[PDB]
């Protein structure tokens, strides 16, 4: 019963149906957008819109095909000033700024808690700072709808978002103000997941400033994403995630360049281009690890992934 | 207050600011100390991006707040 449809781009929109198609093959975000659209009123916005291209999608006669998103980007222009242009954009800031804006749209109806978009995609970390003068410790617990993860040659997703949770210790220039102190001393800061989201969105942060040159390059590593993952909790003690899309970025640089994204459907991987379907090799994903050598040339690098937990 | 950034690189910045501080400030703070300019960068909070003329307050953004630095690939 599943549907392949591309989306056309109507100018320079990869970042939104690359995003779109990721999203499309979340089944908790794909399921729940469709039963908005089940249960849906008259006016339109943001997110009615969405409904009705996932719907658009999930009905069409045939099992491939191609699909204009047409009424979605342009509400999406309309309603977003930062994506009122024709301009290349960032996928993970359309990313975020959907997910928030439809959980904004589904907030301001139950008030006539959380939000679906948070039981799919929210988490949760703890921070805590350990003084090393005092020894107190300061929790703070803080949100996330994604992670942001820092990368390096030739490593592993998995690597990078222990890196994120690891123990930072901040001195000189970086020293904490401690309140039983009254003062700044030398700390020890550490990030901890307190509680795993539904769906866990990872974001590569692929790219670097050079404080001489004045401006920042694509850092196209070779950074390895697993098909499964392994993840725990602080306090279920861990949770099994499978890869269901990556959304990656294609360009030597990060001013300009193209969007695809992989999916898993049913045990196999296809990719989608803007109007464009293919099926692809389980061992053709390796491509989009990043480059091995000549790593300034153009490159086809992973950029955001989707980790579906298995409960 | 002392709030945390978490720059490019994962290592973590502090920042000297007020609740009334604009996004725009916080940003101009970072570019102070790791050069990059203010209109390049995009800074996450309990899952949302923070927005150029709202304030840290806008956001309950109390201290020991973790900031989360990231810029663009454009596509
Ligand atoms: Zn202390």
């Amino acid at each position: 019963n599943e549907h392949y449809f591309g989306l056309v781009n109507f100018g320079n929109t990869c970042y939104v149906n690359s995003v779109l198609q990721a999203l499309y093959f979340c089944r908790p975000f794909r399921e729940n957008v469709l039963a908005y659209k089940a249960q849906q009123k008259k006016k339109e916005n943001l997110l009615t819109c969405l409904a009705d291209l996932f719907h658009s999608i999930a009905t069409q006669k045939k099992k491939v095909g191609v699909i204009p998103p047409k009424k979605f980007i342009s509400r999406l222009r309309k309603e977003n000033d930062l994506f009122d242009n024709y301009m290349q954009q960032d996928a993970h800031e359309f990313l975020n700024y959907l997910l928030n804006t439809i959980a904004d749209i589904l907030q301001e109806e139950k008030k006539q808690e959380l939000t679906w978009v948070h039981e799919i995609f929210q988490g949760t970390l703890t921070n805590e700072t350990r003084c090393l003068n005092c020894e107190t410790v300061s929790s703070k617990d803080e949100d996330f709808l994604d992670l942001s993860v820092d990368v390096e040659q030739n490593t592993s997703i998995t690597h990078c978002l222990r890196d994120f949770s690891n123990t930072e210790t901040l001195c000189s220039e970086q020293k904490y103000y401690c309140e039983t102190c009254c003062s700044k001393q030398e700390a020890q800061k550490r990030m901890r997941v307190k509680k795993l989201p539904m769906i866990l969105a990872l974001h590569l942060k692929r790219f670097k400033y050079m404080e001489q040159l004045r401006r920042y390059t694509k850092l196209s590593y070779r950074v390895v994403f697993p098909l499964e993952l392994r993840l725990f909790n602080t306090s279920n003690l861990d949770r099994m995630y499978d890869l269901v899309a990556v959304v990656v970025h294609c360009g030597s640089g990060p001013n300009r360049g193209h969007y695809i994204t992989i999916v898993k459907s049913h045990g196999f991987w296809l990719l989608f281009d803007d109007d464009i379907v293919e099926k692809i090799d389980a061992q053709a994903i390796e491509e989009f690890y990043g480059l091995t050598s000549d790593i300034s040339k153009n490159s086809e690098s992973g950029y955001i992934l989707f980790y579906q937990s298995r409960e | 207050m002392q709030i945390f950034v978490k720059t490019l690189t994962g290592k973590t910045i502090t920042l000297e600011v007020e609740p009334s501080d604009t996004i725009e400030n916080v940003k101009a703070k970072i570019q102070d100390k790791e050069g990059i300019p203010p209109d390049q960068q995009r800074l996450i909070f309990a899952g949302k991006q923070l927005e150029d003329g709202r304030t840290l307050s806008d956001y309950n953004i109390q201290k020991e707040s973790t900031l989360h630095l990231v810029l663009r690939l454009r596509g």
